[PDB]
């Protein structure tokens, strides 16, 4: 299974994932590819933010789904 | 029956701007080759080759066609019936695709001029304009066809409009817009101005109606100001001879004071046809007062000032000769920028006209109840022990759920936030401990409950001082939907099935979050913010027709002010409450609501007057959400000026963009009764004066009369025997009378008896004479009786009457006598 | 032991006439024989028979009376007395029997022709009998059957007089006539100790030692009353003992012991070597003598106390000596007074004496009770149906019943004044329709105050009020039956008003009596009661027990037993706690009201303080009122059956002596009246309560907002330049600062916004209508801010500092907190 | 019917009366024979004071009964 996480800067990140993958380790694989630390990652699927600990199949993210990634950090 | 526009605009469309660029580059910017006024002109040192019929003129005619279609659509929505073309359509039915083609044609309508010769070579000039249009299409066939022009048949239709071989200026929407756009630009400073304005007003009026036509020509003057063209005044009482514009002629009044008509209708008279003794040209003021003119023109009796309001004549003229005039006539992007700004302002100026003006952009000062609300907030935070499952119990007062919903509804919680301090922020940790196990519920019913204080301790909070707490709290709101969905719904009073603690936390965190945002935000206030929402199909169509009704009844005007109707419809259809009462999340990047979150509803929120005071949320790095928070002031409305169909969301549902303008007015101020917070605060501070209550009960105590009576018995039995000399004498003569008088003074309550028996009590030196054990026992008892008499003598004769006199002076509000009563106590 | 009927030597007519006939026909006539025929003269009056004459004869009769009296007492005390053949005892002598005894005693010695006692006893007793029979026959008509059942009865007493065979122990008649004759022989013959022991020993078996001591103690008082010398007694006297029977002596051998077979010796018989006669001191100290005679170790003085021998001897020679020997009525009067005194002297002996005859001074609770009475009288508005409510305090039926039972209401009444008496009518008008109920249930209820106004009160000054009140008490039975029953705590089904009225009227009535009574106090008063059979029987028993344990004594003082029995049996409370009605005329209780119980109240020491009631014309009730002092006991000395009342009930007269002693004082727990009085003195302190209620008003921030909005409207819009600068600079900041100050209850802010208020002259710069109106608005807001700054910042802290000094008893510091107040 | 009222001064006063006769009735009669005015008179029968208004029949008084009369005055 492969999915795409699209960003605001314009990059399209392609990831090989399994349906049982967690959101933590989708963020971990996003980090290995583009070097964005997972603590700054907010991943959205069909308008819903994805939560660490739940799986890709929990959100019904299937083959060739597109996720959305925005940087979100505390101020200061 | 009016289809939603798609946001097509002369000022953002690229094809239209490209055609104007090519028109300038290849014709409008090149010198005239003919005779009549071919010589260039300078404005601030910059050459203009075609002063009248050049770039600026051509761009204005396209801008006219835009507003004419705009106002035609508004007029249809208001229920007006517009003039129809043969196919049954009116100008209100013009599509975006059709308006683009019309504008492209307009861009070339004058490119064929060899000079400013008017009558002599109409057809040569119009054929050369046509050929220029054909040349441009041919050179851009690949881009132009079929996307803009469907085929060569389509191109020839618009080429035929430019050529204008038969003067069929009412044949189609393209004919009317091209012809009227060209004509609207002829309203200028030629005299008499009243004749020109009435004429071109009458040409346009049948197609779009009087209200629309007033809007078009009012906007024209603004387009003239934006492009540095002179604007004439209008004087309905001008006695200069009227000008029949169609023919540049005159009407005549005969030997009797009658207009010469025909077998009626007014005789056209050539200007060179000099006439009879005592015959007269009809004046402007007579023409405008004709019944036929008053029924088709609302200018009678009215006056318009020329030039620019606020500029003296000497300054209007140095403005007209500024270098910006040459920039308008040679720079397509600058001139479109000038026109776009004027066009946008004509959508705001009518809105402000319909309401009481306001001068101050800042939030108002705190009111009595917000001050009390802040203090109650501070004291809850200081002592979280007061928080119960059902209520808050503080200083004897019980605050239930409705009290906190009332604060959410009636106080400006940003103002309340401005009254909180850094230790209230610091107490958030204490509050979260006390609420460690309080479970919050997302409005998303599939989401699981989240323990507020534990999640704050273990996930949200990151240590540090006050500023870091502020950023953490802002992060909680930006990041955790289980929390901000519940908070937002409660704050806007649209929640269902909330717990008391969810309401209370909403009422505490809303001002605390506002303070955190105000204390930390440093970004300059942006003037275009975007807000995404996911609305039901039924709710959005209510908003669409609410916004279209407001827009359709907001029009510029020349002589007829319809502000009253704009006020009525804006109050009937206002949906500012959708963005009110909470820390509303916005972004400067429309792609955050549109793409990331897939909203079907986007509010484009414009704040040109700086009334929203938005505050930066989080980080603004590339790839962030570029988030800002607004807490809407109580007197600011977000008034729609535009609705655009924007395509489909990811899930296939239509997406619409509502463009809202923030407008401040006392007419938007809500009416709330006072005391909702001051009431409970005052009860909390009523003093329990237990020190005075104890004073009262010390005046309660009873004297020990039995003890005085019994001591009399002992003195007598102590006396019956001589022992120490001559303490028996002393007992009978000094001690026994004093005890007899004391008892009689205390049996009654004779302060006067009690006062002077005090002086009769023997001195300690008198007792020094007797050293027996029973004599020393006696003085100790005697000192006790003296203390009992003295306490009653001072309380009943000094202290209590002084307090009573003081209070009677306070009861007559003579405060000087009140303090007198205490300070002026006389000794016994 | 049956109840005596009041028969007395000093009041029976038959016995006295028998004494006259004996005197007139024998005793008063000269002796016809040789021995002691010559008369002796006492103060100018002649006595023909100085030794065996009238005074001796009447004394023997008086001895027989007290011997029966003391024997009845001894029997009631449980003693065993000597029995006769038929099992009877001297205690069994009936009044009719004793009247026959004494009549025979009147003639026992009349048959004497001279003072010879050595012979012709037979002849002289024969003449005595002849004299007695001659009297009986002459007055046959009266004597029979009333005194003697028949002539056979007459011969028995004639036989006792004749004394043929000396059967001295045969019957009560023989014993009493013999012992009465022998008791008179105790005189001053020396040694006196030997004579007294012999005659004491002769009487002792018949009546017992306690009784025999009372007889011979009384005998000395009878000797004093009849002007006979009285000998002393010395237990260690050194004279030789005298064996009275046979005029012999007893002997101590050369050997150590007294000689016996104990052996009689003639005074003539000569004694062996250095043997000796037993001395009287050794006689008395012998065990057998001590066992029957309590004279050992005891000394009695001769003569009369407080008289020295030359005054005593002139007394013995007084003419009253011959009056006793020649005047039956005078000699009986001397004996009666002595007999009466011996019933009182043992009572006073058994209790702590007092020299104060007046009531004691008030205690604290009587003083407080009197104050409460005066305030109720002053404010009858306070009287409700259940309770009294006065000065925030509720006084119920129990409180007023406590006053009646614990206070001396006469002492309370002495603390009331003429204003309280004058207020009797205003109390009565307040009680116009209050119904009183007589203890007699068939009587119809009477409205108190209405009756008072239309039947009792006669106007006038306060003295007339007092007599009207005294009249209501004496005249209206519906009133005094309820009042007395409540006062003595023996009432049934009384209303609260009846209790309260009783509590108020008892001291007020005593004051009325005390101020009005003029006559000096009578010393005999009579009180009537209607007692149930069972209750009267209880009082008889208690009185008889007291009388039986009250005895004169010679050597053995039994005062401690009289004290113990009087406390166990005292019924003084029957006459206590209320204004008790008495009369100087016994027929008011006996005949008019028909009481079955009569208290003859003797007050010889003036301790009862009786007060005259009403008028005392002839035919009136001669009424006097007694409120018994707390330390006076009415001790019984006699109980007589007096016949039957008109309804056929038995009537008894109790004779009671008023005795005052600290031993009779009750002990009450104090406080029952002072406590409530202290509650009423409590101050309302209403002004201070209003200081705090006003110190708790929410500030009116409505008006401060009103002027803020008024300033704002004039501070957006003002074409005048200087007015808007002044409104935005000087007025609006003070109002915003005052609002937060009122809101925050901050003193620091309030005390200083006061200085920021613009002056009247700064306001006077603008002569606009609205500016003047605002100026008046600002002043009101300014006064509101100052009053709070002064209250919470100046006055309230000073009270707290004042109060805290008072809980440390730093009095001058508490004043100082008010005096020294700091400015802001 | 006839009754006699006895006094403390010794005299025995006979009155011709009839049961329906009140007490005032009786005093009045004693005042004419003895002229002792009514308001000084207190009448006692079997130890009970007899009150104005109520009749001779009410107090059981009957043929040849004995009543007792005392003078009762206010002091002063």
């Amino acid at each position: 299974m492969q999915i795409f996480v699209k960003t605001l800067t314009g990059k399209t990140i392609t990831l090989e994932v399994e349906p049982s993958d967690t959101i933590e380790n989708v963020k971990a694989k996003i980090q290995d590819k583009e070097g964005i630390p997972p603590d700054q990652q907010a991943l959205i699927f069909a308008g819903k933010q994805l939560e660490d600990g739940r799986t890709l199949s929990d959100y019904n993210i299937q083959k060739e789904s597109t996720l959305h990634l925005v940087l979100r950090l505390r101020g200061g | 029956s009016v289809p939603t526009w798609n946001g097509f605009s002369l000022y953002t469309d690229e094809t239209v701007r490209n055609a104007a660029r090519y028109a300038y580059d290849n014709y409008l910017g090149k010198p005239y080759t003919g005779t009549v006024e071919a010589t260039p002109v300078n404005f601030g040192g910059q050459m203009v080759y075609r002063q009248h019929h050049g770039l600026a003129h051509t761009l204005r005619t396209m801008a006219y066609a835009e507003i004419i279609v705009e106002e035609a659509r508004k007029a249809k929505l208001r229920g007006e019936s517009l003039k129809t073309f043969a196919d049954g359509r009116t100008l209100a039915d013009v599509t975006p695709e059709e308006l683009r083609k019309i504008m492209i044609a307009q861009a070339f309508f004058v490119t064929g001029r060899d000079d400013e010769e008017s009558s002599k070579n109409y057809e040569k000039y119009h054929e050369q304009s046509r050929d220029a249009f054909l040349k441009y299409v041919e050179e851009n066939k690949s881009t132009l066809i079929p996307d803009v022009f469907k085929d060569e048949k389509d191109v020839k239709f618009y080429a035929d409009v430019i050529e204008d071989k038969d003067h069929k200026w009412a044949d189609s929407p393209a004919h009317v817009l091209v012809n009227q756009g060209h004509m609207v630009d002829l309203v200028r400073v030629k005299q008499p101005p009243e004749s020109y304005l009435e004429y071109y007003f009458s040409q346009l009026q049948p197609w779009i109606g009087s209200t629309a036509t007033e809007a078009v020509f009012a906007t024209q003057r603004q387009f003239f100001h934006a492009t540095y063209e002179a604007v004439a005044g209008f004087d309905s009482e001008n006695k200069e001879p009227h000008l029949v514009v169609d023919g540049l002629g005159r009407y005549v009044i005969g030997q009797d004071g009658n207009p010469i008509r025909e077998e009626g209708e007014l005789k056209f008279f050539s200007q060179k046809k000099k006439l009879e003794e005592n015959q007269r040209y009809m004046r402007v003021d007579e023409y405008l007062k004709l019944d036929e003119v008053q029924k088709r023109f609302p200018g009678a009796g009215k006056k318009l000032d020329g030039g620019l309001p606020g500029l003296k004549e000497y300054q209007y003229l140095q403005r007209l000769n500024s270098i910006n005039r040459a920039r308008c006539e040679n720079d397509v992007d600058f001139c479109l920028g000038q026109l776009q700004t004027a066009h946008h302002q004509t959508k705001i100026t009518p809105i402000k006209r319909a309401f009481q003006s306001s001068s101050e952009k800042a939030r108002r000062q705190p009111n009595m109840d917000e001050i009390a609300a802040a203090r109650i907030v501070q004291q809850i935070m200081a002592n979280p022990d007061c928080i119960h499952d059902d209520h808050v119990f503080l200083n004897g007062q019980k605050l239930e759920e409705k009290f906190f919903r009332d604060l959410l509804a009636k106080c400006d919680m940003a103002i309340v936030g401005s009254l909180l301090n850094d230790t209230d922020i610091r107490n958030i940790d204490t509050l979260m401990q006390h609420e460690r196990n309080t479970e919050f519920h997302s409005t998303d019913a599939k989401a699981k409950p989240v323990k507020l204080g534990e999640t704050w301790e273990k996930t949200i909070r990151s240590g540090g001082g006050v500023t870091q707490i502020k950023h953490d709290l802002i992060f909680l709101m930006q990041n955790d939907a289980w929390y901000h969905t519940r908070v937002n719904a409660i704050a806007q009073n649209r929640d269902k099935d909330s717990t008391f603690k969810e309401v209370l936390i909403t009422a505490l965190m809303t001002p605390l979050t506002n303070k955190s945002l105000m204390d930390t935000s440093r970004s300059p206030a942006p003037k275009t913010l975007f807000r995404g929402l996911d609305l039901s199909e039924e709710f959005k169509n209510k908003l669409i027709n609410q916004a279209e009704t407001i827009i359709a009844n907001t029009t510029e005007h020349l002589f007829t002010d319809l502000s009253t109707e704009a006020f009525k419809q804006i109050k009937l259809n206002d949906f500012s409450q959708v963005s009110a009462r909470t820390c509303a999340s916005t972004s400067t990047n429309i792609e955050v609501p549109r793409t990331i979150f897939g909203s079907n509803t986007i509010f484009e929120i414009l704040d040109p007057d700086g009334l929203l005071h938005p505050k930066q949320v989080g980080t603004h790095v590339s790839g962030s959400e570029s988030e800002y928070s607004i807490y809407l002031p109580e007197d600011v409305a977000l008034v729609p000026i535009k609705v655009s169909f924007d395509g489909k969301t990811g899930k296939g549902k239509d997406r619409h963009i509502f463009t809202l303008v923030a407008v401040k007015s006392p007419d938007f101020t809500p009416r709330h009764e006072s005391g909702y917070a001051v009431g409970p605060l005052l009860k909390m501070q009523t003093p329990k004066l237990e020190e005075i209550q104890r004073l009262v009960e010390q005046a309660r105590e009873e004297p020990d009369l039995e003890r005085v009576f019994n001591l009399q018995s002992r003195v007598a039995r102590q006396a019956k025997f001589s022992t120490e000399s001559g303490y028996k004498t002393f007992l009978n003569e000094k001690v026994a009378p004093v005890l007899e008088q004391s008892l009689n003074g205390l049996l009654d309550n004779n302060v006067t008896i009690l006062g002077k028996v005090l002086s009769a009590f023997p001195s300690d030196g008198q007792w020094s004479a007797f050293n027996s054990v029973e004599a020393r026992q006696m003085k100790i008892q005697m000192d006790a009786i003296k203390q009992m008499v003295e306490k009653k003598a001072v309380l009943e004769g000094q202290i209590l009457p002084a307090l009573a006199q003081c209070q009677n002076a306070l009861e007559k509000q003579n405060i000087a006598g009140a303090l007198q009563a205490l300070r002026n106590i006389p000794s016994l």
